């Protein structure tokens, strides 16, 4: 048997690397909320 | 990507250069950089004058460091056959260079060709007497790291406790030259500070000052090398002798040029 | 041919045993 | 005074001073040669393969620079200096004729 | 012409703020003419 | 009295020149900042490309460790002299110096965005380096790690390396970076122009968080996982030079005042004519803060 | 004199304590016998308080430097009879004890009495895990100088690759710890200096941040070593227990003595 040790973790790895790209995403919404109000 | 190991299997790179002297070249190349791409901003006439005395400057500085930290200042080299390592009876076709400097020496053994018997000869090897480093400790180190038998030759060459007094006089001979080589270093500083300054007869003089040191480093660095008795290198069936290299001839040249440099900046001035 | 057909024996008695380099050399 | 010592020894107990060999442990001639590569050079003459010698051929050089040879001052006349002690392998092998 | 209408004066002070190159101009045109011995311009870069 | 030119060669090349002629301060000023910024790259760069293969870190991570060690030194630096570009009460003694003839003290806050906006840039190849790194650590063997993180993972036959979370998670300079990555997202993002134009209490609400940034840049590299933490060493002189500045900006007394006339004269100006202080002397050609 | 030798037979002499505590020590009752030398100058009912401040101050200072430099954080002493040497049966009585700080160990073995078989048995031996230094290669010169085996067995004890993870859990507790102390040391800097200037609600702050920076670096020390399995000393016939040395106990009554003042300061200027 092949032991893959990242088998499992590709979809998670992804949302990972994708929220922190997203936090400027993320900044510019909350900022964009507060300059509305 | 992965599921192989290693990720990376290509041989891993040398630098191709002592690093020392490549961080001198890169750092004086970013500094003529900068003022070549500042040379348009330069008022008028006083643009080839101007690159004339930065280019000069920046040379000089860049020789006092280099020749500081070369280990070429004593040079020989020469091709033999001789034994190449322990437990084996095989000789090697090969340049053995000895390059003695102010802070040590590096040993060089290039195979001709570098490929022989299934291995790679091209060792330069440094053993340092610089002040608070122990030469017999690493020449002891190399014993026990197996380097081939000419590097070792060399090396115990100038061991302290060797026969022929190469390592008292040549580690007295550096280190003063050193010296010597950092105050004209100084000087060169102050000689830019002060051209800098309205009063140019006196950076002149740091300038000649400047060429003075090295002379006097150069001279030192001769007189202290050349009362020591002489020593027979022998390898195979040759003999190894060493002459002032191209560090002691840039040493001579940049103190020339600077203290022409002073004494045309102090007869100008007094004729003008 | 080299003259030289062996490995010439070391005058400070290093790399004369296999393993243990230091044995019998000046210094031990 | 005590002679040269192992480095490495003489701090603990488990490790007692342990005295150094200021010549090679082999019997291989290091007395006559020398117990290093640069005193091996220090004396030979480089022709024909002859160990040095003075101006007679049946004595080696005098031994001129002090990092060559022992040179213990003579018990009886007090006279030193190597002018007169030959050059061997042993640093002290002008101990006595 | 300055040093015509006043031919009196000896020294000169002229001080410059503006742009480097403007003020280099200034400094220039000041040594162009102190090279001149009649009178004395003495320049200033002045950075209010 | 005038000439125009010829666009494609006199005009651009008058404009290249005036461009030098003025700005050849900016240009000496950038051009050294950049040079040290590359220069500890490229020390970095050096020692992982050349003078490291007894550590074995370039069999498993070679773009993805040079890249993270290069931009971490370059933001070390970066991160600590930006505060340099702040001393105010500095700049000011410095603004009227012969220093001033080489560097333009005037640029400063303009200095400031520069460096922020090339440090951000560092940074996310910093996190970007890292990222690759970790998926490479996620995938070598438990025996690889154990060669390159002794103090950190143990071979014991287990063969399983520990997960990506784990890195990005678990780990100081994971966690760390993650928390730096949201406090420059904030912080880049309320201090932009756009949103500075936007509001003014949101953008110093955003933009002191340089002191955690920094609190947090001493915690990151402080567990020595790939080399010990150089960015201390970076960071002490200019912290002291911004300490003292401002604390002596804290020891100025800043006056209180009314305005008694405000013009609003044409091209956009705005002329403020406001009560004198008492004891206010000063010369001609000096100047001073409003707030 | 001559014609002896040696000139000065007389045995050499030890210093006797830890050097750098003495220096600490040193240095700041200089700074109280000045401070003391010029109390006289001070001008009136403000000198009881002002040498309480002073004294005060200096002594926050003392105990940071010493406990960070201490390694009197985890301490334990046993009296046992223990094997002493290699190719050597006999047995000695002695005090073993272990003295854990932030950056190493220091492993005691005191003869009872401490002359026991014809030899001084007084061994004081450091293994530091401090960053950069390889406590493995310590452990390894300790093994080549021959040191006794109590003094070995508890330095193998600490070991990186030893079974019980006393290594990690200390290495990381006493890095963290000494960080958070330097961080306190810097704001009791910050607090003297703030102190002097005009804002006295400023620097009470930042004697309280001190104090919670003290508090921190004790609670982290206590969590990190706390989560380490039981490792079992065992000599000869006995166990040797760690508890939290006085370096512990002068952390927390000096964190404590600074949230208490920084309270008050606080307090007393929202009061006044
Ligand atoms: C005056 O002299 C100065 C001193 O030389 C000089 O300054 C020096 O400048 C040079 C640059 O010009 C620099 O030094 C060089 O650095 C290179 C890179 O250094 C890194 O890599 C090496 C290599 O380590 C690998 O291999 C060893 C075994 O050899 C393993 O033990 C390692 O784990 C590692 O193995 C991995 O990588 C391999 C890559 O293929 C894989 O195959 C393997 O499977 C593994 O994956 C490391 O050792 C270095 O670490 C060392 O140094 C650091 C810091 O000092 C220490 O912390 C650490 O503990 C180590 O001690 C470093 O990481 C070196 O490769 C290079 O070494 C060669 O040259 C020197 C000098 O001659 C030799 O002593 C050395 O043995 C090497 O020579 C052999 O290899 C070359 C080609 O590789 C051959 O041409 C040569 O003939 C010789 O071959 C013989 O041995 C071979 C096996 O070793 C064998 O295959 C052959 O067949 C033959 O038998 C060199 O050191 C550096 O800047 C300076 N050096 C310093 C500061 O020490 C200065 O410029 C001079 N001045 C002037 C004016 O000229
Ligand atoms: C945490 O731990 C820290 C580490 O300990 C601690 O910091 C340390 O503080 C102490 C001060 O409190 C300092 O360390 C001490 O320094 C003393 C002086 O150091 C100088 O002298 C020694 C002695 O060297 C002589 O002897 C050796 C052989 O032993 C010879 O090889 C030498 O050539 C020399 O011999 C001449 O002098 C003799 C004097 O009588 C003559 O008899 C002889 O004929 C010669 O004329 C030197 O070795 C020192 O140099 C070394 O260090 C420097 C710098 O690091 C290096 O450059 C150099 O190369 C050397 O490595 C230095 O010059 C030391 O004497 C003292 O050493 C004793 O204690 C340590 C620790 O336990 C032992 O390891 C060591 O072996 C000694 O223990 C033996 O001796 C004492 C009494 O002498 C006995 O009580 C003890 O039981 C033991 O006896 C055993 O061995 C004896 C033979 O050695 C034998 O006779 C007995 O019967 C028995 O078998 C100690 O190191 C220093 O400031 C710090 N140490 C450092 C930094 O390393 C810190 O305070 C701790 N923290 C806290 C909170 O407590
Ligand atoms: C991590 C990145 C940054 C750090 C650490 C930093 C640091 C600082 C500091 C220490 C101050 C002075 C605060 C004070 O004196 O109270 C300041 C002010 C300021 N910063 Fe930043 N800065 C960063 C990024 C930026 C960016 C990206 C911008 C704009 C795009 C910016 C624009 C400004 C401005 C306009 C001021 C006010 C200038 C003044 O009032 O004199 N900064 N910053
Ligand atoms: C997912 C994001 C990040 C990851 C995974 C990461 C990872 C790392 C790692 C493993 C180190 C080595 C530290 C050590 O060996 O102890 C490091 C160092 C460093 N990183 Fe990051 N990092 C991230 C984001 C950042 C950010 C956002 C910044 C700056 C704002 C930054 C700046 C630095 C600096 C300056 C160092 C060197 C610190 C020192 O030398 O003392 N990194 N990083
Ligand atoms: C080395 O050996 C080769 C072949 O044996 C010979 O051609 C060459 O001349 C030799 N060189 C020296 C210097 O003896
Ligand atoms: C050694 O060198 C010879 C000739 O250069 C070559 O044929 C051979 O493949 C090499 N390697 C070995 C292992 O013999
Ligand atoms: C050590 O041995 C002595 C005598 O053999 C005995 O009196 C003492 O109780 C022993 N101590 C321990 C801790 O076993
Ligand atoms: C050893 O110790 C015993 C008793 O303490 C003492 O009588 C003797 O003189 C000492 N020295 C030797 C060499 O035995
Ligand atoms: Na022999």
């Amino acid at each position: 048997v092949v032991r893959d040790y990242f088998e499992g973790s590709g979809f998670g790895f992804g949302v990972t690397i994708g929220t922190l790209c997203c936090f400027p995403l993320v900044s510019l919404l909350s900022a964009w909320i507060v300059a509305r109000l | 990507l992965g599921h192989t190991f290693p990720f990376y299997a290509g041989p891993k790179p040398t630098f191709p250069m002592d690093t020392t002297l490549a961080s001198i070249i890169m750092i004086f190349l970013t500094a003529l950089a900068t003022f070549i791409v500042i040379l348009p901003g330069i008022r008028g006439k006083t643009r080839l004058f101007w690159l004339l005395r930065v280019v000069t400057s920046l040379f000089i500085g860049a020789a006092i460091l280099a020749v500081n930290f070369s280990s070429e200042w004593s040079v020989g080299q020469v091709s033999t056959n001789t034994s190449y390592k322990a437990f084996s009876s095989e000789w090697i076709s090969a340049d053995i260079g000895l390059q003695v400097g102010l802070g040590g020496v590096n040993i060089t053994l290039t195979g001709t060709p570098v490929q022989q018997l299934n291995e790679t000869i091209n060792y330069n090897e440094e053993f340092t007497w610089r002040l608070g480093e122990n030469y017999a400790e690493e020449y002891a180190k190399a014993l026990e790291k197996g380097l081939p038998d000419p590097v070792l030759y060399l090396a115990e060459k100038f061991t302290p406790r060797s026969p022929c007094g190469l390592y008292r006089q040549y580690r007295l001979a550096g280190h003063y030259t050193s010296a010597m080589l950092w105050v004209a270093f100084l000087c060169w500083l102050l000689a830019n500070v002060m051209l800098s300054m309205p009063v140019l007869v006196y950076g002149g003089y740091m300038l000649l000052a400047t060429g003075i040191f090295q002379l006097l480093a150069l001279l030192f660095f001769s007189m202290a090398t050349s009362l020591t008795s002489p020593c027979p290198l022998h390898l195979g069936a040759s003999v190894l002798h060493t002459h002032h290299g191209p560090a002691f001839w840039i040493t001579l040249t940049t103190g020339l040029l600077c203290v022409l440099l002073g004494l045309a900046m102090a007869v100008a001035h007094r004729m003008q | 041919q080299n003259p030289i057909s062996w490995e010439v024996q070391r005058f400070d008695g290093w790399y004369n045993n296999l393993m243990e380099h230091r044995w019998g050399s000046k210094g031990s | 005074q005590r002679s040269r010592w192992d480095p490495e020894t003489g701090r603990s107990p488990s490790n007692p001073r342990d005295p150094a060999n200021q010549v090679t442990g082999w019997l291989d001639g290091s007395a006559i040669y020398g117990s290093s590569h640069s005193w091996s050079d220090a004396l030979r003459s480089f022709s024909r393969g002859q160990l040095a010698s003075g101006p007679d051929p049946a004595f080696p050089r005098d031994s001129q620079n002090p990092l060559l040879m022992w040179a213990a001052p003579d018990p009886a006349t007090g006279q030193n200096g190597p002018r007169g002690l030959y050059a061997f392998g042993a640093e002290r092998g002008n101990r006595e004729p | 012409s300055l040093q015509e209408v006043h031919p009196q004066v000896r020294k000169i002070g002229v001080f410059s703020c503006g742009p480097p190159g403007m003020t280099k101009n200034v400094e220039k045109a000041c040594q162009l003419i102190n090279r001149q011995d009649r009178t004395h311009f003495s320049h200033h870069y002045e950075n209010f | 009295r005038e000439k125009f030119q010829r666009s494609c060669l006199h005009q651009t090349v008058q404009q290249f020149k005036r461009f030098i002629e003025n700005y050849r301060r900016h240009i000496g000023c950038v051009a050294v900042f950049y040079a040290i910024a590359g220069g500890l790259f490229l020390e970095r760069a050096y020692y992982y490309a050349f003078a490291a293969h007894h550590t074995g870190i370039t069999d498993t991570t070679r773009v993805g460790i040079i890249l993270s060690r290069g931009t971490a030194a370059s933001i070390s630096f970066m991160f600590s002299y930006i505060l340099l570009t702040m001393c105010r009460n500095l700049i000011t003694f410095l603004r009227e110096t012969f220093l001033n003839r080489y560097v333009p003290f005037d640029a400063a806050v303009d200095f400031h965005r520069l460096i922020a906006s090339t440090a951000i840039v560092l940074t996310v190849l910093h996190s970007v380096g890292h990222v690759v790194n970790v998926y490479l650590f996620s995938i070598s063997p438990l025996s690889v790690l154990s060669c390159l993180f002794p103090g950190l993972f143990h071979d014991d036959g287990s063969e399983f390396p520990q997960k990506y979370y784990w890195w990005f998670f678990q780990t100081v300079p994971g966690l760390t970076g993650v928390v730096l990555l949201l406090i420059l997202a904030i912080m880049y993002v309320f201090a932009s122009h756009h949103f500075r134009r936007r509001s003014f209490r949101g953008f110093w609400l955003t933009h002191h968080l340089y002191i955690l940034l920094y609190v947090l840049l001493i915690i990151h590299g402080s567990f020595a996982l790939i080399q010990l933490p150089r960015f201390h060493i970076f960071f002490l002189v200019p912290a002291i030079i911004y300490g003292g500045d401002k604390l002596v900006s804290l020891s100025r007394k800043k006056v209180e005042i009314s305005v008694v006339k405000a013009e609003l004269l044409p091209s956009g100006v705005t002329h403020l004519r406001f009560q004198r202080p008492q004891g206010f002397e000063y010369k001609s050609g000096q100047w001073v803060r409003i707030a």
